């Protein structure tokens, strides 16, 4: 029982908090313990999406999150799910910048076994509520959002800081795509 | 081809099942475009017969017929087949001040619901979607 169904897909290094991410935004809460994923996972929510117009109209979407493992183990494996999905959550972690760094490998890989070489995308920061230990200068990680025509969110699974902004981001911006028919 | 040998079993277990759901799932999209694609040829069929009953949508809501003036809502006219309908068959689109029939509505649904841009460019790159490739795949055990 929905309006549309759309297929969304979490990739990044091992550790940079996908599943904890995912969690947050399906169920608000937060669970600390790391069990790295084991090649390919998926979470379902139901949501609202409403239009913009002139008001428009409210509707309901079928969400299918997929979650990508970040071991290499497994690289072959989860590379292949790609193509089954709208629009990536491409992450990284505000706390290493080798994660950081990876991202550039990361887009490329996405390029290659996505349905399209330029797919809907949204560049993450995660763990935010650890400033702390933050090593990533917010300028080069918004300036590469920039380079790539796409939208950069620090957030944090933990507060929740802006996953839930981020999220429905990404949406609307499939949601854009769409709509051209 | 994608080799998953290295795969110890507990996890090839655990992968399929993840894979099993997304068929389920794709089963239940496919079905759930069916059933609407079936609502917009029965309605659209009956238009084509009452098409020879003159002047119908006149007095009548063009998808339930019920009478207007034994309703609570007030007619109103598809931005769309600019034909007319009760409140409760209407529906307010997505971009225009105004309404859909609930036919029409169902009809666009459809039309973005299917995503055949992106099916078709996914279809063009590859021969076949993850869950499919990944269980030829798992075969090999
Ligand atoms: N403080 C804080 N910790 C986080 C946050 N997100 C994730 N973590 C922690 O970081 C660890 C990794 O989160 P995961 O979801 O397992 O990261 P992952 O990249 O999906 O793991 P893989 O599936 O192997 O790629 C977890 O043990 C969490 O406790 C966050 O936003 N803030
Ligand atoms: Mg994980
Ligand atoms: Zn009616
Ligand atoms: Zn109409």
């Amino acid at each position: 029982d929905y309006d549309y169904l759309i297929k969304l897909l979490a990739l990044g290094d091992s550790g940079v908090g996908k599943t904890t991410f995912l969690y947050r935004y399906t169920d608000n809460k937060f669970n600390p313990k790391f069990i790295t994923t084991v090649g390919i996972d998926f979470r379902e929510k139901r949501v609202v999406y409403d239009t913009q117009g002139a008001s428009g109209k409210a509707f309901k979407v079928h969400l299918q999150l997929w979650d990508t493992a970040g071991l290499e183990r497994f690289r072959s494996l989860t590379t292949a799910f790609f193509r089954d999905a709208m629009g990536f959550l491409l992450m990284f972690d505000l706390t290493s910048q080798q994660s950081f760094l990876n991202v550039r490998n990361w887009m490329s890989q996405l390029q290659a076994n996505a349905y399209c070489e330029n797919p809907d995308i949204v560049l993450i920061g995660n763990k935010a509520d650890l400033p702390d230990q933050r090593e990533v200068n917010e300028r080069q990680a918004r300036e590469l959002a920039e380079k790539y025509g796409i939208p950069y969110f620090e957030t944090s699974a933990a507060t929740g800081q802006n996953v839930e902004k981020s999220v429905e981001t990404l949406l609307d911006l499939i949601m854009k795509r769409m709509e051209k028919c | 081809r994608l080799d998953l040998s290295t795969l110890t079993d507990e996890e090839a277990e655990h992968v399929w099942a993840v894979v099993q759901r997304d068929f389920d799932l794709r089963r239940r999209e496919e079905e759930r475009l069916q059933g609407l694609k079936g609502k917009i040829q029965k309605e659209s069929s009956k238009r084509e017969l009452l098409s020879d009953t003159a002047h119908l949508n006149e007095t009548h809501c063009a998808r339930c017929l019920q009478p207007y003036r034994l309703l609570l809502n007030s007619r109103r006219q598809c931005l769309e087949c600019s034909l007319f309908v009760c409140k409760s068959c209407s529906h307010a689109h997505p971009e225009e001040q105004g309404w859909l029939c609930d036919p029409c509505h169902l009809a666009r649904v459809v039309k973005i619901g299917s995503l055949e841009w992106y099916y078709q460019h996914v279809r063009a790159r590859f021969k076949r979607f993850g869950s499919a490739k990944v269980i030829r795949s798992l075969c090999g055990r």
